[PDB]
């Protein structure tokens, strides 16, 4: 995933903050929900 | 690395409290991991992406 | 004279110019300031922001030719408005050419300075 | 999961948004003063040198023109063509053939 260190912190970006920000659930997800076995997430904090 | 010195490229571990905060251990792994690369090169045979 | 007169060596020009009054509202017009050499303040680390200088030439032209000058020297003290509404001098313009096609000074303070009074004129001329 | 952080330490400025606002406002504010110090100092010269010493300054440009060429073929020196062929050829070849 392509993560942002950026959460509405330049703003005027429409949603860009909510769209990386929501990709934060998917390391909660991958043990709470069965689908572990088919998909590893590895979020990549990019920055400038 | 330093001691109490965070590398500019590091991961993360969660902590019990449900936050990501800086490991020393897993970003040695991910820098040697690094190191390895830009010295004899890393290579992706057999990875469909 | 109706004539035809090319003694240019014997003509001269010692004009007076109308005072220019320049308010230094930014840290712009500072640079701009500092940048001419003609401008030569008495204390060089003068505070130049929020003042109204007023500069009060005395513009000499020696001619060469018809349409070029030979020597310019225009100068004058620039003074500053006090609190108190009297005008204190804090330095002087020191313009000295040779071969010019005008004055550059009265040219600046033209473009960026006021002359004390303005003509405003009405919507229509009104037949007495 | 993995959370990597290639931020490059980005994370530890502080206001980091005004702090780059102000950054690129002082390098405009210093790009805007030595430009209208530059055109001040243009506007003197062209008034103090009038149009005819600001005039010695421009050059003439050529452009060029379309001088389409045949294209013949380069003949090299004779030692050069001599050079490539076989000393063994002059006089073997019937040039009618």
């Amino acid at each position: 995933l392509p993560m942002s260190p950026n959460h509405g912190t330049f703003g005027g970006d429409g949603m860009y903050s909510e769209s990386k920000l929501s990709l934060e659930t998917l390391f909660n997800r991958w043990h709470s929900e069965s689908w572990a076995n088919q998909l590893t997430v590895c979020g990549a904090i990019i920055g400038w | 690395i330093p001691r109490e010195t965070i590398p500019f490229l590091h991961l993360r571990k969660k902590t019990p409290a449900g936050d990501w905060k800086y490991d020393r251990q897993l970003s040695s792994l991910f820098l040697d991991g690094l190191e390895k690369a830009a010295f004899n090169g890393v290579t992706f045979k057999d990875k469909y992406v | 004279y109706r004539g035809n007169y090319t003694d240019f060596e014997n003509t001269f020009q010692k004009t007076v110019e109308p005072v220019y009054q320049m308010h230094i509202k930014t840290s712009k017009d500072i640079a701009v300031l500092r940048s001419k050499e003609w401008f030569q303040l008495d204390d060089e680390d003068f505070d130049l922001l929020n003042k109204t200088l007023t500069f009060e030439t005395e513009t000499e032209v020696t001619f060469k030719n018809a349409n070029i000058f030979s020597s310019v020297k225009c100068f004058g003290p620039i003074k500053v408005e006090l609190p108190t509404k009297e005008t204190v001098e804090i330095g002087i313009v020191d313009y000295e050419a040779g071969a010019s096609h005008g004055n550059p000074v009265v040219d600046f303070l033209k473009r960026n300075g006021s002359t004390l009074e303005q003509k405003v004129n009405l919507e229509n001329p009104i037949p007495i | 999961p993995v959370m990597a952080d290639l931020n490059g330490g980005l994370q530890f400025v502080p206001e980091l948004k005004e702090f780059t606002a102000k950054l690129r406002k002082e390098l405009v504010e210093t790009s805007e003063v030595r430009k209208a110090v530059s055109i001040e100092t243009a506007l003197e010269h062209k008034v103090v040198n009038g149009n005819s010493a600001d005039a010695a300054y421009a050059q003439v440009e050529i452009q060029p023109r379309a001088n389409i060429q045949l294209d013949f073929p380069e003949l090299k020196p004779y030692k050069q063509v001599k050079q490539i062929a076989p000393a063994e050829l002059e006089g073997l070849l019937d040039l009618e053939r």
